[PDB]
């Protein structure tokens, strides 16, 4: 033979393609969830960039292969369609792909593998839409997620009637729960305890029950103007009693015009949701003002999307399961690729548990008898839809404590990453020019 | 300098336990394709060039004699088998090293050895008690008689192989001579004899003992065969006219002396001649060759004798007749003399045959084949051997389960059921050890040339149904009940094959290092 | 040529410098062999794959087999080996404490020597620390056995010696070894354990083992006599055969008439050295090699009771027990070399025949348990096994103080240790708080043998112990890392075991800790 490049084929190349698919999850195994280690991303001219998102570790690593591109773009799709979900599909995966290639040296065709991926995404999302919750211990919610929790019910009670008080359709009777509507404060006021939930807009400006709210941009009783207003015209809005203020920022009049006291250095005007922070020190209530607005937006994401499901491993270890009992009701060699595709959930909470430093064996061992004995019998006294305890190292009832996430995220995980597992399953030949 | 060691040889840790499970598995792979009765042959060669040929699991382990210590506390495991069953070496050794490989990824990941045996230890009891569970007594099923069940047994084991078409002839024949011993059954007890050409249908069901009978000597026209009490004589003397054994060369220098010295070398054979006679003995069966002087004088004496018997025969003619064996003659007496009801020559195929008949201490026989060639009648003699132990088994033990790794994987199927409902560290490894069981029905699709990704999916799911006795079949590339194909084992040699198998394997788990002491 | 070798000036003894500080290589050497020992401690110790020196293979997890076929060369890692060896005296347990403990005092010196304390600061703190443990194990002391002589009572004592050197057997061993045990207490100052005399045969299992009186020989009576008893007994290891003097007696065979006339003359050459054993009146003989088919008539001529036992060590035991020698030639008839017995007589136990040699008259304390087993590997580490048990109450006849087990003491002992090290000024507080760490690596071991990690078991048992709950040691589970009451679940040691084990642990690391340079030399 005579060409002008190399070619080669086997099962050496669709291991190389599994061994590289393997290396792009083990960059971003350890940073899978919250308590995910940070990793260090240093470019070809030394600087060195610090961070656990998996997402933005994998839009900027760079691996220099084919099948490691695949999981690059498929991490966008998955990014752009959901904004979620990017580090348990690269993951999910390179574990199929794992297992995959170990059937293949058993003897068992890639086109079967490939039927058996198709048959168990299936059926997994058909059993995931049977066990989901709808929109309905929203104190309970915020209270897992959130120094702060010194006072449970205090600010949480806070937490529940911001995120209620935003509720507007917006669309077609749609409604969501917009993002940039609360403004949280801070203060030293006599206590921790003193902090107030507000039922209006707080503006941070300086100088009445007039209805009229004036809202204009141009330069020159509530007149708000943006482009400033010259000493003299001052003196007109005195006469008639105006209570008109200059240098309105653009962002606050956005806000005004969509809405429409004695504070510590910045009195602020309220129209009459906020909640100013009083607290003793600056280290306590400045941690306060981004504990609220993390756990606030925690409790948003489950009564926006309002179909959810318990997040902690509680799917994969369900999934875990029926699917390995579906096996055996087809056979005609699906059975090793469906069973296979069982194990490979495990490593979500297998992840997850090594992560949080506990004894993974043991917790995703303990996360699947509750979930089994949810199979033998509807009984009350079997235990149903347990997650993990990343805090604490050990099983935990999601629903309860608030721990959810969007159904989209774990379906649409699933098909991208059975998705990508055959993409690069599909492959049995190298060819170069 | 001062070493602690000193060309002391050893390692500890995981490295050593990963040593012992690869060794443990090389084992295994020379036993692997033996399994079952169409199970691929091992040829072996000794330091005398002569090879042997043969799938038995118990003979190769005893003629590798490896080194490696792991591999000989499995091949020691394989001797108590024997004692305890008589069978099933390969079924451990398989099986044992299949644990080991399932365990072997999880004791790299850090897990400790102990806690491994404590799933062994674990899901073998719980296999135990659902074998005792599962395993029926089978005596009086329907009303029919047990020589009925027993040949259907023999028979599916003797199906597609070379006596296939008259597998019902040696069906029955290879009851009979089971029927034909005492109690106390034993497989040593029953010979297999073979002779060269004539149809399947010619192969004899001898009642008592009997052999090849390669005596050829001259006496012919002579020695009336048959005998209704006659005292049967065990000796291993040659009674040659020239023997290489027994001269007399005596020099002298007088002719006179010469003529008794030519008729003293003749007076040592007619004096072992005669006290042969003089205790009584009707049948002479030695051990060594014997003259054509010597079978002239019991022709003349109404007595018969033939030479060149081999040793198995001799003694087991002497657990036959009743007597013992004497290398001499002097001392020849009643006290190993035999008896028996019927001492005649037969000319099955043209050469002659000696068989005795009705001894009082008759507890053996003899199966004598008749087929076109050597091979299939060495072959025969085994394939019979395997029926005939069926068939004892059957007898002894009326408890059983379905063969062909029907149970294995119903065990597989109960343990991984029941590991899901573990929390701990025995989840994975329970399911890891109902996984290994899988091996056996595994490589008997493997080794009959099947596709055992095709059988044992679609077997699994059989399991998950309700099938509890569901196997492979040798024959068929399908799944059949094996239960209702009369394929059928105790349910006790089952029991010690896991214990034996999980008792090798924790003792290969529980070592960590290996100490060599220079000397 | 130079530059010269640093330091090597003696025979080419390698003389590691200071800064290769040659105090490190020792160290490390007893270091390594306490990691050999180390996964053998405990209930869930890993056993090892020993190979003689005669090529034969044996499975075991006692840490002296260990030694005894593990050729131990380097002098550092002797001195440990002889303080086991030591160990082994005034008591029969604690032997894996010698060596994981002095390894750790010996892993935490050269922390403090990299600190940069001298070798004999480190010395007198352990010296003192030990001073302190002597003080503070009677404080430990929370039970002791009720002096009663009871199968109950021993065989509760004896679960945890037992326990740790055959697991699973634990129940059957103690009481067996505890009706041996209790049948010799009587004989106030005179209990010996080479008076329980182990003998094992083939068998099915160790549950078809037995206890009886008397020196018990599987090998049954050549002879056709049941029972005599004749204090007057003779060992002759000389096989029973024609006799041949040891002059030249060239025996001339020609014709078959000489041969039957000198192979009679075999009959009458045993004939009348078998009479001359019954004109002295002893009826009870012991061979050590095989026995002639006319010997057997001539035994049951005269009437003496012929015995066979071919190990040479069962003969020994005769000859130091009732005193009768083992002489080279064809039965001498000395009476000055024979025994004494009050009672021998033939035994059928467990469908086997055996010979007993047993003390009616006299007050005796002979006993010997019979052991069966499938294999004689796993049959010959229960042998090892009961002499541990045998040896621990042994020490019992002393002072009857027990402790907790389980590791329970090792955290209480460091407890109160490290208590002492903190009032302690100067220097000393270093090596002693040390010596309070070196008896955490002794759970750590329980614990990491058991599949448990150790640091979990540590907090645990410091967290119980500072609240006054002692008695609380390590929960044998694979799954389970909490801890439980000792003294409830039956665990205890021997007072004189942790008592010896530390004062022989320290003296061997600090006689290693002296030694600084080794060096070799030409006789
Ligand atoms: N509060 C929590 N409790 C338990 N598990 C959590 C929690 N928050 C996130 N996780 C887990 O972390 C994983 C990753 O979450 P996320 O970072 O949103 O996706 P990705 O890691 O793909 O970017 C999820 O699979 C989820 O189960
Ligand atoms: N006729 C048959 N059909 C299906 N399986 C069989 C048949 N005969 C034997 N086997 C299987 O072959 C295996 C090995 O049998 P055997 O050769 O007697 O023991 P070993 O292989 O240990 O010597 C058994 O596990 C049994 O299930
Ligand atoms: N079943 C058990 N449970 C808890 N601790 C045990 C058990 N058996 C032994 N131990 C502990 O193991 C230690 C060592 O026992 P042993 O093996 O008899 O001595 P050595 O290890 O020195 O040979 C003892 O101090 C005892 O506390």
């Amino acid at each position: 033979l005579s060409v002008f490049g190399d070619r080669s084929t086997g099962e050496t190349i669709r291991s190389q393609n599994v061994m590289a698919a393997a290396s792009i999850a083990n960059i971003v195994k350890s940073s899978l969830g919250p308590v995910g280690l940070d990793k260090m991303l240093v470019d070809d001219i030394g600087d060195v960039t610090i961070t656990n998102d998996g997402a933005t570790i994998l839009k900027l690593l760079e691996v220099e292969h084919p099948a490691a591109k695949v999981l690059c773009e498929l991490a966008d799709l998955q990014d752009k369609e959901v904004g979620d979900g990017t580090t348990s599909v690269v993951i999910i995966a390179a574990e199929l792909l794992k297992n995959a290639d170990e059937l293949v040296k058993q003897k068992i065709h890639p086109t079967s593998v490939i039927s058996g991926y198709r048959l168990a995404c299936k059926e997994a999302v058909r059993y995931i839409n049977e066990n989901l919750i709808v929109n309905t211990c929203l104190i309970n919610a915020a209270k897992t997620s959130m120094i702060i929790g010194i006072n449970g019910d205090f600010f949480a009670n806070m937490v529940v009637d911001a995120v209620l008080a935003i509720k507007y359709t917006d669309i077609r009777g749609q409604p969501r729960y917009p993002v940039n509507s609360v403004n949280i404060l801070k203060a030293h006021g006599r206590s921790q305890m003193e902090s107030m939930l507000i039922s209006g807009y707080a503006l941070n400006c300086v100088v009445i029950v007039n209805a009229k709210i004036a809202c204009l941009d141009f330069s020159l009783n509530v007149i708000l103007t943006t482009g400033g207003i010259d000493d003299m015209c001052l003196k007109y809005f005195v006469e008639a009693g105006a209570m008109a203020v200059r240098r309105v920022l653009k962002r606050d009049l956005k806000r005004i015009a969509k809405a429409s006291e004695r504070i510590c250095d910045d009195e602020l005007i309220l129209i009459k949701a906020s909640i100013i922070l009083r607290g003793a020190n600056d280290f306590m209530c400045d941690e306060m003002e981004r504990s609220l607005h993390d756990a606030l937006c925690v409790v948003k994401r489950v009564l926006e999307s309002k179909s959810v499901v318990p997040g902690g491993g509680a799917v994969e270890a369900a999934l875990s399961i029926y699917l390995e009992n579906y096996a055996t009701s087809m056979g005609s060699r699906e059975q090793l690729a469906i069973a296979e595709f069982a194990r490979s959930l495990l490593v979500i909470p297998n992840t997850l548990a090594v992560n949080a430093a506990q004894d993974s064996t043991d917790l995703v061992a303990k996360l699947r008898a509750f979930h089994n004995e949810a199979q033998v019998n509807p009984e009350r006294k079997n235990l149903k839809w347990i997650g993990l305890d990343l805090s604490n190292g050990k099983p935990r009832d999601n629903k309860q404590a608030g721990v959810f996430e969007p159904t989209i995220v774990k379906v649409k995980s699933l098909k991208f990453a059975t998705e990508a597992a055959i993409t690069i399953l599909r492959i049995d030949d190298l060819i170069k020019l | 300098v001062i070493l602690l060691k000193e060309g002391t040889d050893s390692s500890q840790g995981i490295p050593q336990l990963v040593s012992n499970i690869s060794a443990c598995q090389v084992i295994a792979e020379a036993v692997r394709t033996t399994l079952g009765p169409r199970g691929m042959d091992k040829l072996i060669v000794d330091g005398r060039g002569k090879a042997t040929i043969s799938n038995d699991g118990a003979t190769i382990l005893k003629l590798l004699d490896v080194v490696h210590p792991a591999a000989k506390t499995l091949v020691d495991i394989a001797k108590s088998q024997d004692a305890e069953v008589g069978d099933g070496t390969t079924s451990v050794t398989l099986l044992a090293a299949e644990f080991l490989k399932q365990v072997k990824p999880y004791v790299e990941e850090g897990l400790h050895p102990q806690i491994i045996i404590r799933a062994f230890r674990t899901a073998t009891q719980l296999a135990v008690n659902k074998i005792k569970e599962i395993a029926v007594t089978v005596k009086k099923a329907d009303k029919v008689e047990q020589r009925k069940l027993l040949e259907k047994c023999a028979m599916t084991a003797l199906s597609s192989k070379l006596i296939s078409q008259q597998k019902a002839f040696f069906a029955k024949m290879v009851v009979d001579a089971v029927m034909m011993l005492d109690d106390l059954l034993q497989l040593k007890m029953i010979g297999i004899k073979k002779v060269q050409g004539g149809a399947l249908e010619d192969s004899q069901l001898v009642a008592g003992v009997a052999f090849k009978k390669t005596f050829s000597y001259a006496g012919f026209e002579m020695q009336p065969k048959k005998y209704h009490n006659p005292k049967i004589a065990l000796l291993n003397v040659e009674l040659e006219l020239k023997a290489e054994k027994d001269n007399a060369e005596i020099r002298v220098h007088t002719v006179e002396d010469y003529q008794a010295i030519v008729d003293a070398e003749w007076n040592i054979l007619y004096d072992k001649l005669e006290k042969i006679h003089h205790s009584g003995a009707k049948v002479v069966s030695s051990k060594l060759p014997i003259g054509d002087v010597a079978t002239q004088y019991f022709a003349d004496r109404d007595m018969f004798c033939a030479g060149r018997v081999p040793e198995e025969d001799l003694k087991r003619t002497m657990m036959a007749c009743g007597g013992s064996i004497q290398t001499s003659v002097n001392a020849l007496s009643a006290d190993v003399l035999g008896r028996c009801q019927v001492f005649e020559e037969t000319q099955i195929g043209g050469e002659r045959y000696n068989f005795f008949t009705g001894c009082p201490k008759a507890k053996t026989c003899t199966f004598i084949l008749r087929g076109g060639a050597e091979q299939f009648m060495e072959e025969t003699e085994r394939s019979l051997h395997d029926a005939i132990m069926i068939v004892r088994r059957a007898i002894k033990n009326d408890s059983v389960v379905a063969g062909g790794g029907a149970i294995e994987m119903e065990l597989s199927k109960y343990l991984r059921d029941y590991s899901r409902t573990i929390p701990g560290k025995q989840q994975l490894l329970i399911g890891a050890y109902a996984k290994a069981l899988e091996i056996i029905p595994r490589q008997l699709c493997d080794n009959a040339g099947f596709d055992a990704t095709n059988i044992l999916n679609k077997l699994r799911a059989r399991h998950a149904q309700g099938g509890t006795w569901y196997g492979v079949d040798i024959n068929n590339e399908d799944i059949a009940d094996n239960f209702e194909a009369f394929v059928w084992e105790p349910a006790m040699v089952r029991i010690n094959a896991l214990t034996a198998a999980s008792e090798a394997a924790c003792l290969i788990v529980s070592v960590d290092e290996t100490i060599k002491n220079p000397r | 040529k130079a530059p010269g070798f640093a330091q090597m000036l003696k025979e080419g003894a390698k003389h590691f410098s200071g800064l290769e500080e040659a105090v490190y290589r020792n160290i490390q050497a007893c270091k390594e062999l306490a990691q050999t020992t180390r996964t053998a401690y405990g209930p869930n110790g890993m056993n090892k794959m020993v190979i003689n020196h005669l090529e034969k293979l044996f499975v075991t997890n006692d840490a002296a087999t260990i030694l005894r076929e593990l050729e131990v060369q380097h002098p550092a890692a002797k001195m440990i080996v002889m303080a086991s060896h030591m160990q082994e005296q005034e008591v029969g347990d604690g032997t894996n404490f010698v060596l994981v403990f002095a390894g750790a005092l010996l892993e935490l010196a050269e922390e403090l020597l990299r600190i940069g304390l001298s070798v004999s600061e480190v010395i007198e703190g352990y010296e003192i620390a030990c001073r302190k443990a002597h003080e503070i194990l009677p404080n430990l002391v929370c039970c002791s056995a009720k002096n009663l002589r009871d199968i109950d009572e021993v065989s509760s004592l004896l679960r945890t010696s037992i326990m740790s050197k055959q697991y699973g057997n634990e129940v059957f061993l103690a009481k067996l070894i505890a009706q041996a045990c209790v049948s010799i207490f009587p004989d106030s100052g005179h209990f010996n354990v080479d008076n329980i005399r182990v003998c094992k045969i083939l068998g099915s299992g160790i549950s078809s083992s037995s206890v009886l009186h008397g020196m018990v020989f599987k090998k049954e009576t050549e002879g056709d006599v049941t029972s005599v008893k004749d204090a007057k007994i003779a060992v002759y290891s000389c096989p029973f055969d024609g006799m041949i003097t040891e002059t030249k007696g060239t025996v001339l065979i020609k014709t078959a008439e000489e041969l039957m006339n000198f192979s009679k003359g075999e009959e009458n050459l045993m004939d009348a050295q078998v009479k001359a054993i019954a004109d002295t009146g002893a009826n009870v003989v012991v061979t050590g090699g095989k026995v002639a088919d006319m010997a057997l008539h001539y035994a049951n001529k005269y009437n003496i009771m012929l015995v066979r036992l071919n190990s040479k060590w069962d003969l020994r035991r005769l000859c130091k027990t009732v005193g009768a020698t083992a002489l080279p030639r064809l039965t001498p008839p000395v009476l000055e070399e024979m025994g004494h017995c009050d009672s021998v007589y033939l035994s059928e136990v467990g469908d086997t025949q055996v010979v007993v040699f047993k003390h009616e008259k006299e007050d005796g304390a002979i006993s010997t348990i019979v052991l069966r087993g499938s294999t004689d590997n796993l049959m010959d580490d229960i042998e090892r096994a009961v002499d541990d048990g045998v040896n621990t109450f042994k020490v019992l006849t002393r002072d009857k103080r027990l402790v907790p087990g389980g590791g329970a003491t090792e955290i209480e002992l460091a407890k109160q240790i490290t208590s002492y090290g903190e009032t302690c000024p100067g220097l000393e507080q270093y090596a002693i708080k040390k010596f309070a760490e070196a008896f955490e690596a002794i759970p750590r071991a329980l614990a990491e043998n058991s599949g448990v990690k150790a640091n979990e078991v540590i907090s645990k048992l410091y967290a119980v112990h500072q609240e006054g709950n002692k008695n609380v040691g390590l929960d044998i589970e694979a799954e389970v890392p909490a801890v439980k009451d000792m003294l409830e679940a039956g665990i205890l040691d021997t007072y004189l075991g942790k008592y010896w084990a530390i004062k022989l642990a320290t003296n061997a690391a600090v006689t290693v800790l002296r030694v600084d340079q080794i060096i070799m030399a030409k006789p």
